[PDB]
């Protein structure tokens, strides 16, 4: 439990109370900087899995329509 | 029956303030309206820096001449400074006034400014002043309450400053802040009031703060105890409730629980400090924020005749001896303009009751976010939102 969870030393810890604080300091001020920041650290390694699901879900359609499109020949 | 306090003024505005009493031996000292609250973040250690270097030399009195002569007279030489008061005050015979008002005379002006050693000697006990944790919990419950004021600046400075400073600097801060309407000169004991307002006029004659409800946590695990001070704003210092806040502090009275009522220029700090051993440092907490809840809303009279007798018996006076009434006439002639007698705070005292009591403590306690310094193992110590609700009964 707290109290005999780790060892630290010198580690000086400031903070505020709730009231004495704006509640959504600067929130579209920084959060959309930093959300783009986000998407572009993380964006190159989740979005080309979905991008060629998406062209595996459209070709396997495609192909199965054309499968069963008859041959005029047939 | 009691004294008089018979207090007068001077050419320059310096205030001569005494009490005679039948003791032998005298309280002579100099206040000063001067502390780390008139400090502009770059002089941060002048007025303690001053200390060191005062009392030692001066114009009419070279080096130790004057710490010399006051051992030839046989009297105690002290100073000390607060974060609005600066005090030279020496103890010694009554009739030796005579030289205990010139030597303090050339302590306030006249004073040669050494600077060299006073520095290290400032700086290596810093290095080591850190051994005494409640000073250091009682500084930071002071920065973290009174975050980006004045107030926040300790009386010492940071090492930063003492190594930077300079004899025209302190020559400021001297020229500044020593200034004669802002002077009390105090004598308790055995002084005449005609002879100490002669010797004044013959030597001397020449002569937005904010609370911000925050906290600071300094984990140290290697610490064996754990030293907690939890502050919400004191009313001030001429704010008439100090009163019946003094009588809730005797009805509180883990471990080494002491009460504080620190009051500055309309602001202040009242709560309580404790050390704990750090497994135990939450179980007090609440058990503390009980027991201001407590006076908040079930007050007794019989406590509180507990807290007004306490109180009463801790009012100082003649017995108590000459210092502690030079020094409570110093303080009284700096924030009050005036020395309030016994009476009066015994009156003060008589009308406080239950209701007012629990009044004032709603007033003040009840609800108003604390300031909190934590110094040791302190991971059980709770974070802000358990304290804020114990600030609080549902
Ligand atoms: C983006 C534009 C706005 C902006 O830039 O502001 C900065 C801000 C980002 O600030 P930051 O400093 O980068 O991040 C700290 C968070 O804001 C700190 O706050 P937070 O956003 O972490 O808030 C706690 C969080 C807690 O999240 C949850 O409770 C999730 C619960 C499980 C998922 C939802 C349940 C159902 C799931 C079904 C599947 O609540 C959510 O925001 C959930 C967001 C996604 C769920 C839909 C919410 C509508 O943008 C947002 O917070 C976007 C989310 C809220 C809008």
């Amino acid at each position: 439990e707290f109290g005999n969870l780790a060892r630290i030393r010198h580690v000086i810890s400031y903070s505020l109370s709730p009231f004495e604080q704006r509640a959504f300091p600067s929130y579209f001020s920084k959060g959309i900087p930093n959300v783009l920041r986000r998407t572009r650290e993380r964006i190159l390694r989740v979005a080309p899995p979905f991008v060629v699901v998406y062209l595996i879900y459209t070709w396997g359609n495609q192909e199965f329509e054309q499968s069963k499109r008859k041959n005029p020949a047939m | 029956s009691v004294p008089e306090t018979q207090v007068s003024i001077l050419d320059n505005g310096l205030r001569v303030a005494s009490e005679q009493s039948s003791h032998a031996t005298c309280t002579v000292g100099v206040w000063i309206d001067a502390g780390s609250r008139y400090e502009t973040e770059k002089n941060n250690g002048a007025g303690y820096f001053l200390e060191h270097l005062a009392f030692k030399g001066t114009k009419n009195r070279p080096g130790n001449a004057l710490e010399k002569e006051v051992e030839s007279i046989g009297a105690h030489l002290n100073a000390y400074s607060t974060r609005e008061h600066t005090a030279y005050l020496i103890k010694a015979l009554s009739k030796d006034l005579p030289k205990v008002v010139e030597l303090l005379a050339d302590i306030v002006q006249n004073s040669s400014l050494q600077i060299e050693k006073e520095r290290d000697v400032i700086l290596r006990e810093m290095q080591e002043n850190d051994a005494s944790m409640q000073n250091v919990v009682f500084d930071y419950l002071h920065a973290t309450a009174f975050q980006g004021t004045p107030l926040a600046q300790a009386v010492e400075g940071p090492s930063e400053n003492v190594r930077r400073l300079s004899r025209t600097d302190l020559t400021d801060y001297l020229n500044r802040h020593y200034k004669a309407p802002r002077m009390v000169l105090a004598a308790a004991g055995g002084v005449e009031h005609q002879q100490l307002l002669d010797l004044a006029q013959k030597h001397l004659s020449s002569v937005p703060c904010r609370f911000t409800g925050s906290e600071i946590r300094h984990r140290d695990d290697a610490l064996p105890l754990a030293h907690v001070a939890i502050a919400v704003e004191g009313p001030g210092w001429a704010n008439p409730d100090n009163v019946t806040l003094q009588v809730a502090n005797a009805i509180i009275g883990c471990q080494s629980f002491q009460t504080f009522n620190i009051s500055y220029s309309d602001t202040g700090l009242l709560g309580a400090h404790f050390v704990c051993d750090a497994m135990s440092i939450d179980d007090m907490v609440f058990f503390l924020q009980g027991q201001w809840m407590r006076l908040c809303t079930s007050a007794t009279e019989s406590e509180v005749t507990r807290g007004k007798n306490i109180l009463r018996n801790a009012l100082v006076s003649h017995l108590d001896g000459t210092t502690p009434v030079c020094e409570d006439i110093g303080r009284s002639l700096l924030t009050y303009g005036r020395r309030i007698p016994l009476a009066e705070w015994e009156s003060r005292i008589q009308e406080v009751d239950a209701q007012m009591l629990r009044d004032i403590c709603s007033k003040y306690f009840y609800d108003q976010c604390p300031a909190v310094a934590g110094y040791g193992p302190i991971e059980q110590l709770p974070d802000y939102n358990r304290i804020r609700s114990g600030m609080f009964w549902l």
